[PDB]
């Protein structure tokens, strides 16, 4: 599977 | 120096090498201040920690070094390491500042509580903490005061432990924002004073997943006495064998609390917080592996990594990579002048 590659940070 | 500049940075004074640019406050303790810096070199952005008057004394002396050797313990990209290490004094009689320089993360998992997580980050996220984890034991340190505010992330969804083995006063963590106490994050076996062993990590990071969940702490206790009560209440009295185990009068201040029943953790985790039906069943029997009072009966850091909400991840380089040395804990009893961890100091910083 594709790992996330992104992270919705304030 | 020729090599070196000096920026005012407050009421302190950071002497840096040339490489490391438009230098920021981020964070600032009795123990030391942190900068934000550009480093040239790299193109990359940088946090630069000074110690404080780290011989101000011989205990301040012999922490500075011990930090020094935690941070040759390990490499792995799931724990902070130290990319350069630098004074500017030029000889050992004029040494006076350390400077130890590390990766700039975006923000720490306080940040990440509040936000709404799917599986995939979610786990993944779980998956590098137990990387991380697994690679610090293998080097002898285990961490036991794991909690959101020492674990950091960027927004490519990387994370990296840090402040593993440093008196929770000396921590990075300890001088940024936001910071939470420990208290809430320690295995019962701590804070009863059974000892501990591996283990003791994963009760730590179920309180964390936990809060993940329910975007809120779940043991808040105003001190430890409440917080055993708020551990009680939630998972259960513990079984006697575990009560057994107990030193003399805290085990019968323990057998004396009002027996709980605690909650189950569908109770505690309802389908509410999670998103699918597989993954939230998945995630919820983790947590009921990790919360767990009794270490004996606690899941492992290898059965988390195996565990079907975490295994999917899986990569054996970054679950079995060794580490390069060994902590040696006859350091933990060693004793020296502050002069002698001094030059001690000075070696490991030219090195």
């Amino acid at each position: 599977v594709v790992r996330p590659g992104s992270l919705d940070l304030p | 120096d020729n090599q070196f500049y000096s920026v005012e940075v407050g009421d302190s004074t950071f002497t840096v090498l040339k490489r490391y640019q438009n230098l920021k406050p981020i964070g600032s303790g009795a123990q030391g201040i942190v900068c934000a810096a550009y480093d040239a070199v790299l193109d990359r952005n940088v946090a630069i920690k000074k110690l404080s008057r780290p011989f101000q004394n011989q205990t301040h002396a012999k922490r500075a070094y011990r930090e020094l050797v935690l941070m040759k313990c390990v490499n792995h990209k799931n724990i902070i390491s130290l990319l350069n290490v630098f004074t500017p004094q030029k000889t050992l009689e004029e040494f006076q500042d350390v400077y130890l320089v590390m990766e700039l993360m975006d923000a720490n998992l306080c940040q990440v509580i509040q936000m709404e997580l799917d599986h995939e980050r979610m786990s993944y996220l779980l998956y590098q903490m137990l990387c991380g984890i697994k690679h610090l034991h293998s080097a002898g340190i285990i961490h036991r005061d794991l909690k959101p505010s020492n674990i950091v992330v960027k927004s490519d969804c990387t994370l990296k432990i840090l402040d593993f083995g440093l008196a929770r006063t000396a921590g990075t963590s300890f001088m940024m924002t936001p910071y939470v106490v420990t208290r809430y994050y320690r295995a019962p076996e701590v804070i009863l004073g059974m000892g501990y062993k591996e283990n003791v990590d994963i009760w730590s990071v179920g309180c964390i997943m936990g809060e993940m969940v329910r975007h809120k702490i779940l043991f808040p206790g105003r001190d430890y006495i409440d917080q055993w009560n708020k551990v009680i209440e939630q998972l259960g009295t513990p079984c006697p064998e575990f009560m057994k185990k107990l030193q003399p009068t805290v085990r019968n201040y323990v057998e004396n609390r009002p027996k709980y029943a605690g909650l189950t953790f569908p109770k505690l985790f309802p389908d509410s917080l999670f998103p699918n039906k597989l993954k939230a069943s998945q995630a919820r029997d983790l947590l009921s592996k990790m919360l767990v009072i009794d270490p004996a009966k606690r899941i492992s850091v290898d059965d988390a990594l195996q565990h079907p909400y975490i295994n999917v991840w899986y990569d054996p380089a970054e679950v079995e990579a060794p580490p390069p040395q060994i902590y040696d804990k006859q350091l933990d009893e060693r004793e020296h002048t502050i002069e002698e961890w001094k030059e001690l100091i000075y070696k490991e910083v030219m090195n």
